[PDB]
């Protein structure tokens, strides 16, 4: 636990996690892309909505 | 200690046996030698190489 | 900085046979006078291997081949190179060879060996270029057009400086160098071997076990790879940097690894001298 170090009174938002990936990661694989994830049939054009 | 029945710990690999000078020429990426029975029958000394 | 090369004659792809090449040491355990059966990603014996050239044949039409296509990376690549003037300079591996994803670059800069896993906006025609000065009668590295931009660089390695003479040697291929590239569990496994050889046309016939070279902890997705070669410029071959170039004679052969069981023979000296593809 690192609550004494990684927590801020107003909220520490510097730590990020990946949600909405197309497929599961391979073992020891790193994905740092920031492309917009398309959940529906309508295709995105770099815009969130 | 050579030419004597000793317990040995070579780079974490423990065993019992007699260590003698070998004519085998290990490749630089090789540390242990194994026979047909997969037993460690040769070892490179981590200090004297 | 990206330059789109032109004046390349269109030729059908070439194919050849890999007889028994591509065998590498499965592990780092010494074995002598033994027949060891092991299952691994091996290049199948007598496999259909793609063949690429780099040559500028003098003539009216002739042939001006500079083959650096984007080839698949299915499970592992056997890459052989017959060269004499150090034309094959490296490779780039990735999925989408642009800034969207991360890519690996293993290149020879004629001074250092650079291995960078990072987000590269790779050029459509990436290459290197050596200029030949008539006054000095000397060859110097002058062009590096592999990528346009590099961002979010996670892995970097630069080797110790060297010389790597860039003279455009003429005659026979004096160097066969073989690599095996694998991408397993976030590790780029590179096995390498070098043999003198002396020929002009095809992939050498024989047996030579590849030794483990490096295990890069890159942790990236790789499905495609492109070979980076070096072209030649001098007082000859005038042009606008897209036609004013010539290709030094070189060739490289690409085969693909498959999960196979091989019976390897270790002689009394611990060297893999023969193999059987079961
Ligand atoms: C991955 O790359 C991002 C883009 O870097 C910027 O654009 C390049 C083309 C180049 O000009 C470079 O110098 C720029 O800095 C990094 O920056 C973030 O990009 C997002 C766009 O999706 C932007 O909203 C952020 O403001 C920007 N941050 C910074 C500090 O520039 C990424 O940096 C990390 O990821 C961000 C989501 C954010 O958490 C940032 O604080 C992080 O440092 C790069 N990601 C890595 C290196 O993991
Ligand atoms: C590694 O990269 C390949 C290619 O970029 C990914 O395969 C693609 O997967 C998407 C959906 O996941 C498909 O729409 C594409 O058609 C696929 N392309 C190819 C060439 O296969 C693969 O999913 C990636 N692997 C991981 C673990 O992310
Ligand atoms: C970069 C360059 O121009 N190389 C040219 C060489 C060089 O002049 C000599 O290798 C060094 O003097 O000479 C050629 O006739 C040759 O041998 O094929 C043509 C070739 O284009
Ligand atoms: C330490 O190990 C090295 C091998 O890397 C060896 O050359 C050297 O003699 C050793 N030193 C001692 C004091 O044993
Ligand atoms: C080279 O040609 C390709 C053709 O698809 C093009 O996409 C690319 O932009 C060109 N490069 C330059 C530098 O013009
Ligand atoms: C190798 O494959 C190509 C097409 O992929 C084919 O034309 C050629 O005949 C094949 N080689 C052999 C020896 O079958
Ligand atoms: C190649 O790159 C290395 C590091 O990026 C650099 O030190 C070296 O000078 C370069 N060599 C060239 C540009 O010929
Ligand atoms: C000749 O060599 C020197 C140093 O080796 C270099 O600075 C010079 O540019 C070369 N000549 C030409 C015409 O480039
Ligand atoms: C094994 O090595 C020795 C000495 O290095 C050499 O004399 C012998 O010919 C080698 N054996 C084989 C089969 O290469």
């Amino acid at each position: 636990n690192s609550n004494n170090l990684d927590s801020k009174v107003g909220g520490n938002y510097n730590y990020l996690y990946r949600l909405f990936r197309k497929s599961n990661l391979k073992p020891f694989e790193r994905d740092i892309s920031t492309e917009i994830y398309q959940a529906g049939s309508t295709p995105c054009n770099g815009v969130e909505g | 200690v050579k030419n004597k029945c000793v317990n040995f710990n070579f780079n974490g690999l423990t065993g019992t046996g007699v260590l003698t000078e070998s004519n085998k020429k290990f490749l630089p990426f090789q540390q242990f030698g194994r026979d047909i029975a997969d037993t460690t029958d040769a070892v490179r000394d981590p200090q004297t190489l | 900085q990206c330059v789109n090369l032109t004046t390349r004659t269109q030729l059908p792809p070439a194919y050849t046979n890999s007889f028994t090449r591509g065998v590498y040491y499965p592990d780092k355990v010494f074995r002598s006078s033994v027949l060891h059966s092991t299952q691994d990603l091996f290049l199948p014996f007598f496999s259909n291997v793609t063949w690429f050239h780099a040559i500028h044949v003098s003539g009216t039409n002739g042939t001006k081949r500079f083959d650096n296509p984007v080839l698949p990376f299915n499970d592992g690549v056997y890459f052989a190179s017959t060269e004499k003037s150090n034309i094959i300079r490296g490779w780039i591996f990735g999925t989408t060879l642009d800034s969207k994803t991360q890519s690996l670059l293993i290149v020879n800069n004629a001074t250092n060996v650079v291995i960078k896993v990072c987000e590269f906006q790779f050029c459509n025609d990436p290459f290197l270029g050596v200029y030949y000065h008539k006054n000095n009668k000397s060859w110097m590295e002058s062009e590096f057009r592999v990528y346009s931009s590099a961002n979010n660089c996670t892995f970097e390695y630069v080797s110790q400086p060297f010389l790597m003479d860039l003279e455009g040697k003429q005659g026979n291929f004096k160097n066969l160098r073989e690599f095996v590239f694998k991408n397993i569990d976030g590790y780029f496994k590179i096995y390498s071997k070098h043999t003198p050889i002396n020929l002009v046309r095809d992939l050498p016939q024989g047996f030579s076990a590849l030794e483990p070279l490096v295990d890069l902890p890159i942790g990236i997705n790789i499905t495609r790879f492109q070979t980076l070669l070096a072209l030649h410029r001098s007082y000859l071959t005038p042009g606008d940097s897209s036609s004013g170039w010539t290709a030094g004679a070189a060739a490289y052969y690409v085969g693909y690894l498959q999960p196979r069981t091989f019976l390897l023979k270790y002689n009394e000296n611990g060297t893999i001298t023969d193999a059987v593809d079961c």
